[PDB]
């Protein structure tokens, strides 16, 4: 909980466990930490621009306990 | 009845059990009187996300008031949020966490099949990654 | 004799309590009186054939 | 400091009653974020018009 | 027993009728109107 | 509670705010009278209930149901004056999703005008 | 396509019929309402269930102007008349002539609607001051 | 109405007051007219709303009522046993060790429409005596819930034929004292005793201890009429 | 039942209690600091007055 904006991607052929790796990361992190899954095609909305949707997901990604 | 002071929400629990003999086929249900004093206070640790309290004042979901209902019905479509609202949200959240009332838990954003993205989204994500 | 009489008074006051609580339960609040001395309309539906 | 019998006692409590003695299922209601931003710019707007 | 077109009854309470059948009284009032009733005579 | 209406007495106070009701309802085995509150009277009066009718009443909802006029082509209801049954409400997951999206979203179940329900709802 | 039974015409007279109360009571009890109807070439008086009284009360029927009632469903519809049209100096109430023929009437009404009309009417709202 | 009652659950995660009113511009200070705001609010209040019930259901949600029976392992078995016992015209005494359990039972008992009463250490002596006297007679009152200490000692309950041990209290002496408060002299019917123990839990182990001490007395007491 | 239990305990129930007690300690320390600073201000004002 120190860094911010770190960006990694996992690259490989089909049927190699990339989505499985992401799901395992999410499940190991725990239900406390928010985790937003998405596909590339969701960013093409109808009523708002693509960048606004991406920023909405960015804001949705982090959480606050009060 | 059951009133909540923080939000003004009102819910009628139902007819009191005392008047349980007024009609042989009375449709209204009956409930015993609540226990304890009329005024109670509770402490909760409910979680939230930044987008949640951003859209909270971006567009409302008020409740039982007719004026609030018609106001939330006036605009049915979502819209782009100005950066000023985000900055005010950041200031409020910073004040809250400084006051020792809340804590911040960063999350993860997973994007499968990034090859579907186009050049403009890639450029904007490039710009937005270098944020704080 | 006095103590046996006292036990008998305990019995009579417990049956007094029983009848008191029975009367309290049966008293209820069936006294709305939604009539008053005003003009009232009555409608009935029946099928008589003698 | 020290705590060894309270473990068994509250374990007994959980086995006995179960979903209480700490919390119940609550009445869900929204968060009441209350600082707002309308009053901040109300003065500026009134000065402008 | 299923004759005729059913039977229903109506009544007025309590034991007093200030001016004719009160239902027929208000029927007569709305026949022409309050001012028309006043000017009828 | 289902049966054939035997009697109904109704008292309206003109220029009064409260009304007094009573009815007598029977089955082939039972026959009992009830007295009604406030909303029962209006519920019974919006759909004309007469003495030759067969009526079923749900206590929870107070819904009128007319099964037919016995006389004045349906056999008299039999058995106990009251009964219990089970009803199943089946709905699509998409409909539940649409209902909780917005206050007006219920109308979108028929007009088909709903746009981009937020992910947190699902 | 469907049929309707109608009693429409000009009111001759209307009167409740007092009768013995079915139960113990001390007051007038109306068991029928007699309504007389006259139209071109026809006239007829009818005895009706007294409970329909409110239908007159809500309809402001008056006497001798107009009337048009359905047979089985009950209720009454108030459709003044040319008989008293010129009687008043001036009035903002419309007048209709005497209905033609026998008071009792059989009417067959047929209409056509496309399914798209049903769908668009079901989806679209209607009413007055609702939100 | 039934569907909208059953399938409307979710509520907003965060709401901000002074924003619903500010959306329409109808507040204490706004650019609209002082009296023009009054006409519209009066009109809106006169306007009826057919969607009000959805508004109430989407603002505050209650956590059902039946789940209290569902969410405890012992409560389901207790309800089944109580229904079976009541259908056969029996009466029961329930014993427990924690006062916080009693009210937990009470709102449960009121949920099933049972006739019952209670006796613990916070009851006045005269009230205690009249309560036990009333329970000794009568039959409509079905179950009597007693604290294992205030009511666990010498008491002349006879009417109930069943004893329920909701929880166990360490040594078995108090358990035997509790379970003999029904079948002492005047019990004209067989007394059935049930004890609620959760499998694969700590409770079982505790129960184990008790039983040993029980048979302890069975190899100690040999007095009586000497030969 | 190991994995779901481990996950929910990673969320945990006592974690909320620890968070609440941390918040309580924080606001108690803030109140204590306010009390101490107000007492110091009162003492310095009193010493200045005399
Ligand atoms: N190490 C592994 N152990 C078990 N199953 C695996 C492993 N790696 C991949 N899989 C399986 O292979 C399938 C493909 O994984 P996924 O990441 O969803 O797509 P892809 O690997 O094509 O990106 C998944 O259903 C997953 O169950
Ligand atoms: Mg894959
Ligand atoms: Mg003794």
């Amino acid at each position: 909980k120190k860094m911010s904006g770190r960006a990694i991607l996992l690259a490989g052929g089909p049927s190699t466990g990339k989505t499985a790796l992401a799901l395992a990361i999410s499940q190991e992190l725990g239900p406390k930490v928010p985790f937003c899954p998405l596909v590339g095609s969701e960013l093409y909305s109808v009523e708002v621009k693509k960048t606004e949707t991406l920023m909405e997901n960015f804001r949705r990604a982090i959480g606050l306990r009060i | 009845i059951y009133i909540e002071a923080n939000t003004g929400a009102v819910k009628r629990v139902g007819r009191s059990d005392a008047y349980a003999t007024e009609f042989d086929l009375e449709t209204e249900e009956y409930v015993p009187l609540p226990k304890g004093e009329v005024h109670k206070k509770k402490e909760i640790v409910q979680d939230v996300t930044l987008h949640d309290l951003d859209v909270a004042n971006a567009r409302p979901q008020g409740g039982q008031d007719v004026i609030s209902m018609m106001g939330q019905l006036l605009k049915p479509k979502k819209t782009e949020i100005t950066e000023k609202l985000r900055q005010e949200v950041n200031k409020v959240v910073a004040k809250y966490i400084d006051q020792g009332v809340a804590e911040l838990i960063p999350g993860v954003l997973f994007i499968d099949e990034v090859n579907m993205l186009d050049i403009e989204i890639f450029t904007y994500l490039n710009k937005a990654l270098e944020s704080n | 004799k006095l103590n046996i009489l006292s036990l008998d008074k305990f019995k009579e006051q417990e049956v007094w309590k029983k009848e008191n609580r029975l009367a309290l339960q049966k008293r209820q609040k069936q006294k709305f009186q939604p009539n008053e001395t005003i003009l009232q309309f009555l409608s009935t539906a029946w099928l008589m054939t003698p | 400091n020290f705590m060894s019998i309270v473990n068994c006692l509250m374990q007994l409590r959980k086995v006995c009653n179960h979903p209480n003695l700490f919390e119940v299922r609550p009445i869900l209601t929204s968060f009441v974020l209350e600082h707002c931003v309308a009053s901040d710019y109300k003065d500026v707007e009134r000065t402008l018009l | 027993e299923g004759p005729e077109q059913l039977t229903s009854r109506n009544f007025v309470t309590l034991y007093d009728f200030p001016n004719a059948p009160p239902n027929l009284k208000d029927f007569n009032t709305n026949l022409f109107g309050d001012r028309w009733s006043y000017t009828n005579g | 509670i289902e049966g054939e209406v035997v009697e109904i007495q109704i008292d309206r106070s003109i220029t009064g705010g409260h009304k007094q009701g009573k009815l007598t309802i029977k089955t082939t085995d039972m026959e009992t009278i009830y007295e009604l509150g406030n909303k029962m009277i209006d519920g019974l009066t919006k759909e004309k209930v007469l003495a030759g009718d067969v009526i079923s009443i749900d206590k929870a909802s107070g819904k009128i149901t007319k099964l037919g006029r016995s006389f004045a082509f349906v056999q008299c209801p039999e058995g106990e004056l009251q009964k219990r049954k089970t009803v199943v409400h089946t709905v699509s997951l998409h409909e539940i999703d649409v209902i909780n999206s917005r206050t007006q979203g219920f109308l979108a179940l028929f007009t088909g005008d709903t746009g981009e329900i937020r992910s947190e709802v699902r | 396509k469907e049929t309707k039974e109608v009693y429409e015409g000009e009111v001759t007279e209307l009167t409740p019929e007092d009768a013995e109360n079915p139960l113990g009571g001390y007051g007038k009890t109306i068991s029928h309402v007699i309504v007389g109807l006259k139209s071109a070439k026809g006239t007829k008086t009818l005895r009706l269930d007294p409970t329909i009284y409110e239908s007159i009360q809500r309809e402001k029927v008056s006497i001798g102007d107009v009337i048009y009632i359905e047979a089985n469903t009950g209720a009454v519809k108030r459709v003044r008349s040319d008989a008293y049209a010129t009687e008043f100096d001036l009035e903002t109430e419309e007048y209709v002539p005497l209905p033609k023929g026998e008071v009792h009437k059989k009417k067959e009404i047929v209409q056509d609607v496309t399914l798209h009309d049903l769908d668009v009417a079901n989806a679209r709202p209607q009413g007055g001051q609702d939100v | 109405r039934k569907i909208i009652d059953t399938f409307a659950v979710l509520t907003p995660s965060a709401v901000s007051l002074d924003m619903r009113k500010l959306a329409l511009g109808l507040n204490d200070d706004s650019s609209v007219g002082e009296n023009t705001r009054l006409k519209v609010m009066q009109n809106c209040f006169e306007v009826s709303n057919p969607l009000h019930q959805l508004q109430t259901k989407l603002t505050i949600a209650f956590p059902d009522k039946s789940l209290l029976q569902y969410d405890c392992g012992k409560l389901q078995k207790l309800a089944i046993l109580l229904q079976q016992l009541k259908d056969n015209g029996h009466r029961a005494l329930i014993f427990t060790q924690m006062t916080k359990v009693l009210d937990v039972l009470e709102q449960f008992l009121n949920y099933h429409g049972y006739l019952y009463m209670r006796l613990d250490g916070a009851t006045k002596i005269e009230d205690r005596q009249i309560l036990t006297e009333r329970f000794n007679t009568d039959s409509r009152i079905t179950v009597f819930i007693l604290s294992s200490r205030s009511g666990g000692l010498g008491i002349n309950l006879t009417g109930a034929d069943t004893v329920i041990f909701y929880d166990s209290d360490w040594n078995p002496a108090m358990d035997k004292q509790c379970q003999d408060r029904c079948h002492r002299i005047g019990q004209t019917r067989d007394v059935h005793i049930y004890r609620f123990v959760s499998e694969h839990t700590i409770e079982s182990n505790i129960l184990k201890k008790a039983n040993q001490k029980r048979q302890l007395d069975n190899v100690v007491i040999q007095e009586g009429d000497f030969t | 039942l190991n994995d779901e239990l481990v996950l929910h305990n990673k969320d945990g129930f006592l974690a909320r209690q620890e968070f609440l007690q941390r918040v309580g300690s924080a606001e108690d320390e803030r109140y204590k600091e306010l009390r101490r600073q107000q007492l110091a201000q009162q003492l310095q004002q009193d010493s200045e007055a005399s």
